[PDB]
RNA sequence: CGUGAGGGAAAGGUGAAAAGAACCCCGGGAGGGGAGUGAAAUAGAGCCUGAAACCGUGGGCUUACAAGCAGUCACGGCCCC
RNA sequence: GAAUGCCGGCAUGAGUAACGAUAAAGAGGGUGAGAAUCCCUCUCGCCGUAAGCCCAAGGGUUCCUACGCAAUGGUCGUCAG
RNA sequence: CGAUGUCGGCUCGUCGCAUCCUGGGGCUGAAGAAGGUCCCAAGGGUUGGGCUGUUCGCCCAUUAAAGCGGCACGCGAGCUGGGUUCAGAACGUCGUGAGACAGUUCGGUCUCUAUCCGCCACGGGCGCAGGAGGCUUGAGGGGGGCUCUUCCUAGUACGAGAGGACCGGAAGGGACGCACCUCUGGUUUCCCAGCUGUCCCUCCAGGGGCAUAAGCUGGGUAGCCAUGUGCGGAAGGGAUAACCGCUGAAAGCAUCUAAGCGGGAAGCCCGCCCCAAGAUGAGGCCUCCCACGGCAGCCGGUAAGGACCCGGGAAGACCACCCGGUGGAUGGGCCGGGGGUGUAAGCGCCGCGAGGCGUUGAGCCGACCGGUCCCAAUCGUCCGAGGUCU
């Protein structure tokens, strides 16, 4: 190869543009049913180890 | 639905019960319908089973002979309407699934390694006494 | 499954033993030849004193083959070599003798009297 | 493509996936419970299970054939005589797999705990 | 024209006049007329056909309200075939008779992101004397400053498979009417299990 | 930096006075928010002034059928005085 | 306002290439504000005419211990030349 | 000239037509068959090899044919680097010499990262005046488009004879394309077995590591595949080219033409296959929701529905797409079947022994076809109409 390089710098509006897809989304979260703490689904509670109504593990 | 059993279903109507078992290694006379001219007839190939390739009704087996100083093979699926009979000749006693080795050896070195199967040919005396 | 450059034995008694196809004798560019096609051959090794020798161009129909055949009936078969039968322009064998067994492909591609030389018919 | 293939790779060559599932099998009977990430949690289950069902058969064949895997006889003879005995009526499922809610914090890895079931 | 929907079940062979047949089972119908196509309403002739029963639960209102309006149990698929007016209200296998030609249409197996030697059968390049990492590649794919640019359709790498694809003038070769069977010589696009349409053959 | 002869930088400014921010608050710390000092703290030590490129946050007008050296001339819409 | 000018600052390429041998990892326990990365134990793998041990150059405190983590360490760091 | 990389090859095409073949024609010193010459025709096709760096060319074997040109003598940020044209060396030759030739001969560094246009694929956004779930029309694109042999007609027409048809009808091929995995044939990184050396567990027996990122070897399911299998080129309709006419003046005859009508190509339009309503010209049909509060606009809670999350998938780089989520067979396990391997271990018996025989087609056993709630898809959350104007 012969080593590619931008032709011209991108400007600020171009750079910009590109990043029109970057923007985090939000974690997903529900209420822990026994301690009401959010969390994300489908996960064992971290905040009182509850999962499926019964203690998985100490928290 | 259960697709293997509907396939299987297809394939009733052409599976074969008549024919006898067999493993790679028995020595096998295969009697086929050939066509010719301008005729069919039955012609018969004698041969080591070095192969049985099995899928049900799909399963095929390969037999190899000397034919004039020259080496053939034939495969032939299992249950085939142009087999006419087959004939179990000779009881071997292989190590293995696959006898492709075969093809690389002396006459002297195939019956050296394929030695009767003892235990099956009594096995087919004992039965063959019948009613 | 017969190629240019394959090795192909002579199944007849020409004087030809070895025979290297140089051309699949069927339309304008076959890539393979198999029993009962015909191909265009130099002859590589000869027997002193044959009918054929060595260097000649000559024609010859694909007898055998290791690239085993399929058959309409589901079947299949093939030979320990790829063996050929020298012929002239009209499909006739040049020998008068045939080694081995043959194709019974032959028979239906017209070589009748190479079938019936044949010790056998596969 | 990857048409109905079964079995992930993570990331080792053959014999060091082996070893990972040896491993872990023999990390899940001793402890009863271990945290990993979610994709080896997954594919501890029916490696395990397999030890597990060889085992409740009893016989000395099950017991060689473990220690294939196994390795460790004092391990194999706790997982013959208190582990196996109380999956007598179970048929299958002998381990549980359960999502954890943070990730790992060096490299943001999905965790998971696996376990033997009562 | 004449059509049904069916479900590619396997392959197999029979044989017949001690020839080997290849075959391609379809599971066929039974496909209940579920609206028809009218030059008046809808401005071309067809028929919705509906395939596999569905668990009504699984069935939404706006859907629902469909299979009420032409009095039929709830379905997995609705496809149209074209030019089709069938006098019944249930499509099966018996349309078709051994013997008959067909066209089969299927969603061929998705081979994802493929290269120019699998998608176009591109020669690639050669594997000694020299190549330089350029093994599966497409060598050139163009010219120079005329015109300084790429046709449109210039094949190149990329997604290969998962589309629609029709294969024509294939045998009948049974109809099994007890199980809603029909064999297909020879090949039919995609993978078991999946969904195809068999139409009478356009091939005069 | 160079084996060596030899080459050879960058880097100044709180305030009048340290009065250089006790103590409390969040934080592991860094940092900050109060309190307090000062005529002044976007003079708080990464300290006079503090331009420009460059990067944000908020707001007004505008933009997803459109052909562009990006302006200019005209008219109309919206916003502001 | 241009000298592929000089010095400095800051952009673009871009969250891209890469993170330096394909000998390889897993779990449990501990510490801690924080742990894939530190300590401990079990299991696994790699070198073994070395990837182990000793000496001479060269290097110059890098050695041991305690207390630390802003920077240095291609990530992390409670660890460390 | 503050650089526009060069011959030839490979790869990938695309175009022109002054056409090599195939299709249609007129003239012939065209009996037939085979040719010659010109016209129409660019849809497709246009082989493999020996020599040489070669392009070219000659030759071998075929072929319907082995066309010729353009695209920076197309294509080195695509590859090669044999030729030629840096530095070494030699020969012939020239020069007193250093050196030189375009003459010859052997050798001689071809740069991981694509910003924009363009191209191939794939998402996200908004739009398509109410919002939704389906099913669709096809404007417009694309793909494809080749051809031979044999036989019947008929050894007939034609010809002294050799030879040998039109038209019409069969069968079988080559290459190419699309899909497929039943068969044939591969692969199958751990599915099974055998083997060596070494170290280890536990001494025997039985096993485990390592010898490659499978130690080696013999096999091998699903999948992915070609060497394997199916199918395609059309048919047919329409309008034409060259060319041939019918009727017919101007011009009492004649004339395919000036009025008018017909025949007529592998080519053109359509027909076949695939994409396709961002077709902003944003289409159609079926069905579902509804006139909700507060202040063509706004805020909020809902509707039909949708998204998130999770179990996954012959779907896939991601995303998308598709299935399923306890109302459940979605994956994992377990069970059965298939399939592979080919008679486990342990025990008994024969043998001094290596081993052998029996138990035993045993044991092990990925993916394939199914069964079964044993394990896991818990519990949930968030969006989402109130329909502008004549
Ligand atoms: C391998 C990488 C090199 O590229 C090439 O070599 C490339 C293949 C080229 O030849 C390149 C295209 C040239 O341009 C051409 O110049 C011509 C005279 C004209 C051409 N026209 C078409 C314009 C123009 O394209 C030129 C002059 O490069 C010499 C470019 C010029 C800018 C450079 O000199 C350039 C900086 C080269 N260089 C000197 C290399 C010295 C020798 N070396 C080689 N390999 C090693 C090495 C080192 C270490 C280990 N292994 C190997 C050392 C580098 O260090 O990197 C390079 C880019
Ligand atoms: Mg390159
Ligand atoms: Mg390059
Ligand atoms: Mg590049
Ligand atoms: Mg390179
Ligand atoms: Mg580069
Ligand atoms: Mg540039
Ligand atoms: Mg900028
Ligand atoms: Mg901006
Ligand atoms: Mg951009
Ligand atoms: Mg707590
Ligand atoms: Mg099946
Ligand atoms: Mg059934
Ligand atoms: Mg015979
Ligand atoms: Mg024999
Ligand atoms: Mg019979
Ligand atoms: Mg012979
Ligand atoms: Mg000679
Ligand atoms: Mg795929
Ligand atoms: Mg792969
Ligand atoms: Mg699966
Ligand atoms: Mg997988
Ligand atoms: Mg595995
Ligand atoms: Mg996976
Ligand atoms: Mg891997
Ligand atoms: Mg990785
Ligand atoms: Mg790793
Ligand atoms: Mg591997
Ligand atoms: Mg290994
Ligand atoms: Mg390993
Ligand atoms: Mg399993
Ligand atoms: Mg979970
Ligand atoms: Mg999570
Ligand atoms: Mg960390
Ligand atoms: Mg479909
Ligand atoms: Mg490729
Ligand atoms: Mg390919
Ligand atoms: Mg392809
Ligand atoms: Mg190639
Ligand atoms: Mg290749
Ligand atoms: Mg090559
Ligand atoms: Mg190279
Ligand atoms: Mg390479
Ligand atoms: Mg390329
Ligand atoms: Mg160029
Ligand atoms: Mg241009
Ligand atoms: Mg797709
Ligand atoms: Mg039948
Ligand atoms: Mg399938
Ligand atoms: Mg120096
Ligand atoms: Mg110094
Ligand atoms: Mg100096
Ligand atoms: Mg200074
Ligand atoms: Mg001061
Ligand atoms: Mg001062
Ligand atoms: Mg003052
Ligand atoms: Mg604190
Ligand atoms: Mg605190
Ligand atoms: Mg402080
Ligand atoms: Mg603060
Ligand atoms: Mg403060
Ligand atoms: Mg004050
Ligand atoms: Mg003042
Ligand atoms: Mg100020
Ligand atoms: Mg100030
Ligand atoms: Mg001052
Ligand atoms: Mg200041
Ligand atoms: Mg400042
Ligand atoms: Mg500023
Ligand atoms: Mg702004
Ligand atoms: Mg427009
Ligand atoms: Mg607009
Ligand atoms: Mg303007
Ligand atoms: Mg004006
Ligand atoms: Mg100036
Ligand atoms: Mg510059
Ligand atoms: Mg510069
Ligand atoms: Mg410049
Ligand atoms: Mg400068
Ligand atoms: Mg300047
Ligand atoms: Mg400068
Ligand atoms: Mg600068
Ligand atoms: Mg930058
Ligand atoms: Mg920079
Ligand atoms: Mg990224
Ligand atoms: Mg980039
Ligand atoms: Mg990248
Ligand atoms: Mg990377
Ligand atoms: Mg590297
Ligand atoms: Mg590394
Ligand atoms: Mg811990
Ligand atoms: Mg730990
Ligand atoms: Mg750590
Ligand atoms: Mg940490
Ligand atoms: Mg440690
Ligand atoms: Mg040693
Ligand atoms: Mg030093
Ligand atoms: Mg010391
Ligand atoms: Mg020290
Ligand atoms: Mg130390
Ligand atoms: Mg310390
Ligand atoms: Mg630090
Ligand atoms: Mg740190
Ligand atoms: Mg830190
Ligand atoms: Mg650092
Ligand atoms: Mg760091
Ligand atoms: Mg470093
Ligand atoms: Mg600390
Ligand atoms: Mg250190
Ligand atoms: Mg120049
Ligand atoms: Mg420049
Ligand atoms: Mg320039
Ligand atoms: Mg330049
Ligand atoms: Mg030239
Ligand atoms: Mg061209
Ligand atoms: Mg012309
Ligand atoms: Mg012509
Ligand atoms: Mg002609
Ligand atoms: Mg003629
Ligand atoms: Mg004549
Ligand atoms: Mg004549
Ligand atoms: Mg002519
Ligand atoms: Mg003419
Ligand atoms: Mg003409
Ligand atoms: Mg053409
Ligand atoms: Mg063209
Ligand atoms: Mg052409
Ligand atoms: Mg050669
Ligand atoms: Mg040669
Ligand atoms: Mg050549
Ligand atoms: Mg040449
Ligand atoms: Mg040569
Ligand atoms: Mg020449
Ligand atoms: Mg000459
Ligand atoms: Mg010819
Ligand atoms: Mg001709
Ligand atoms: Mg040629
Ligand atoms: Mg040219
Ligand atoms: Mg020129
Ligand atoms: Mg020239
Ligand atoms: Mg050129
Ligand atoms: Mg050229
Ligand atoms: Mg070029
Ligand atoms: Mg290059
Ligand atoms: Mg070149
Ligand atoms: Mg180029
Ligand atoms: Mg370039
Ligand atoms: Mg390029
Ligand atoms: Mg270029
Ligand atoms: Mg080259
Ligand atoms: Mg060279
Ligand atoms: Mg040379
Ligand atoms: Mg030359
Ligand atoms: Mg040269
Ligand atoms: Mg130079
Ligand atoms: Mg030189
Ligand atoms: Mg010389
Ligand atoms: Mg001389
Ligand atoms: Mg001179
Ligand atoms: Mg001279
Ligand atoms: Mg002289
Ligand atoms: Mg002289
Ligand atoms: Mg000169
Ligand atoms: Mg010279
Ligand atoms: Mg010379
Ligand atoms: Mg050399
Ligand atoms: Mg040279
Ligand atoms: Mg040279
Ligand atoms: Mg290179
Ligand atoms: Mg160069
Ligand atoms: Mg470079
Ligand atoms: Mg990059
Ligand atoms: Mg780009
Ligand atoms: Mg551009
Ligand atoms: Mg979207
Ligand atoms: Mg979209
Ligand atoms: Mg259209
Ligand atoms: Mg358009
Ligand atoms: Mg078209
Ligand atoms: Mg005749
Ligand atoms: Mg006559
Ligand atoms: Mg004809
Ligand atoms: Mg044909
Ligand atoms: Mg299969
Ligand atoms: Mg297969
Ligand atoms: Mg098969
Ligand atoms: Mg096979
Ligand atoms: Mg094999
Ligand atoms: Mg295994
Ligand atoms: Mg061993
Ligand atoms: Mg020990
Ligand atoms: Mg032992
Ligand atoms: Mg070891
Ligand atoms: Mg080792
Ligand atoms: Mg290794
Ligand atoms: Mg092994
Ligand atoms: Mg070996
Ligand atoms: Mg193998
Ligand atoms: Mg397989
Ligand atoms: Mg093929
Ligand atoms: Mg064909
Ligand atoms: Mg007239
Ligand atoms: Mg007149
Ligand atoms: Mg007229
Ligand atoms: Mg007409
Ligand atoms: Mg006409
Ligand atoms: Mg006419
Ligand atoms: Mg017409
Ligand atoms: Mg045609
Ligand atoms: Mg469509
Ligand atoms: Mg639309
Ligand atoms: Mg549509
Ligand atoms: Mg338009
Ligand atoms: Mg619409
Ligand atoms: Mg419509
Ligand atoms: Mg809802
Ligand atoms: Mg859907
Ligand atoms: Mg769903
Ligand atoms: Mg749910
Ligand atoms: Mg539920
Ligand atoms: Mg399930
Ligand atoms: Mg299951
Ligand atoms: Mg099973
Ligand atoms: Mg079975
Ligand atoms: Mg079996
Ligand atoms: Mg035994
Ligand atoms: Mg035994
Ligand atoms: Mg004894
Ligand atoms: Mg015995
Ligand atoms: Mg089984
Ligand atoms: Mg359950
Ligand atoms: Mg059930
Ligand atoms: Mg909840
Ligand atoms: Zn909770």
């Amino acid at each position: 190869a012969k080593h590619p390089v931008p032709k011209k710098k991108t400007s600020k509006a171009r750079r910009d543009a590109r990043r029109s897809h970057h923007a985090l989304t939000p974690p997903t979260l529900v209420p822990c049913p026994e301690c009401k703490a959010m969390k994300p689904p489908h996960t064992v509670c971290p905040e009182c180890g509850y999962y499926a109504g019964r203690k998985v593990l100490e928290v | 639905m259960n697709r293997g059993a509907l396939i299987k279903l297809v394939e009733s109507r052409y599976v074969r019960t008549d024919l006898p078992e067999f493993r790679p290694g028995d020595t096998v006379r295969v009697s086929y319908k050939v066509k010719e001219g301008n005729r069919t007839r039955i012609q018969d190939f004698e041969g080591i089973v070095i192969r049985i390739r099995r899928n049900g009704f799909n399963t095929t087996f390969t037999v190899r002979k000397v034919s004039y100083g020259v080496g053939v093979e034939r495969i032939f699926p299992l249950h085939s309407p142009l087999i006419q009979k087959i004939d179990i000749v000779q009881r071997g006693r292989a190590r293995r699934a696959k006898l492709y080795f075969i093809r690389n050896l002396s006459d002297r070195e195939i019956r050296r390694k394929l030695r009767a199967d003892r235990k099956r040919i009594d096995q087919d005396r004992a039965a063959e006494r019948a009613a | 499954m017969i190629q240019p450059q394959t090795y192909l034995e002579v199944a007849d008694n020409t004087g030809a033993r070895k025979i290297m196809c140089i051309r699949v004798l069927k339309g304008s560019n076959a890539k393979y030849a198999t029993v009962g096609d015909v191909i265009v051959a130099s002859v590589k090794e000869a027997i002193p004193r044959g009918a054929v020798k060595e260097g000649d161009v000559v024609k010859a129909v694909v007898v055998r083959t290791k690239k085993e055949i399929k058959r309409p009936d589901g079947s299949a078969i093939r030979f320990d070599d790829n063996a050929a039968v020298i012929i002239n322009n009209q499909l006739e064998p040049r020998g008068t003798r045939v080694f081995g067994p043959v194709a019974r492909e032959l028979r239906e591609k017209g070589f009748m009297k190479i079938v019936s030389l044949a010790p056998e018919v596969l | 493509m990857r048409h109905l293939k079964s079995g992930r790779k993570l990331n080792r060559h053959s014999s060091h996936r082996l070893a990972l599932y040896r491993n872990q099998a023999k990390s899940l009977l001793t402890h009863g419970r271990i945290t990993t990430t979610v994709p080896k949690a997954k594919e501890l289950r029916g490696f395990v299970d397999h030890l597990i069902h060889l085992a409740k058969r009893g016989d000395l064949h099950a017991r060689r054939l473990v220690l294939r895997d196994l390795q460790d006889v004092k391990l194999v003879r706790k997982l013959f005589d208190e582990i196996a005995p109380r999956y007598r009526d179970r048929q299958g499922g002998y381990t549980r797999v359960l999502k954890l809610a943070e990730r790992r914090r060096g490299d943001g890895a999905p965790l998971a705990l696996v376990e033997l079931v009562e | 024209m004449k059509g049904i929907l069916g479900v590619k079940v396997g392959m197999t062979r029979i044989f017949r006049d001690d020839r080997a047949v290849p075959v391609t089972v379809i599971l066929a119908g039974p496909c209940p007329v579920v609206q028809r196509r009218t030059p008046e309403k809808d401005g071309y002739t067809a028929v919705q056909l509906g395939f596999l029963p569905q668990n009504p639960k699984r069935v939404n209102r706006p859907l629902k309200g469909h299979f009420a309006k032409a009095g039929v149990e709830p379905v997995r698929i609705l496809r149209e075939i074209r030019d089709f007016n069938p006098e019944g209200d249930t499509v099966t296998v018996e349309i078709f008779k051994p013997g008959e030609r067909v066209d089969v249409t299927g969603t061929s197996k998705g081979r994802g992101f493929a290269g120019v030697m699998k998608r176009w059968n591109f020669a690639g390049g050669p594997d000694s004397h020299g190549a330089h990492k350029i093994h599966r590649h497409p060598g050139s794919i163009g010219n120079r400053k005329t015109p300084g640019r790429v046709y449109k359709g210039k094949k190149m790498a990329g997604h290969y498979g998962a589309e629609r694809v029709t294969v024509m003038n294939l045998e009948v070769v049974d109809v099994i009417p007890e199980e809603n069977l029909l064999l297909v010589k020879g090949a039919v696009p995609g993978p078991n299990g999946g969904l195809v349409i068999v139409r009478e053959t356009k091939k005069a």
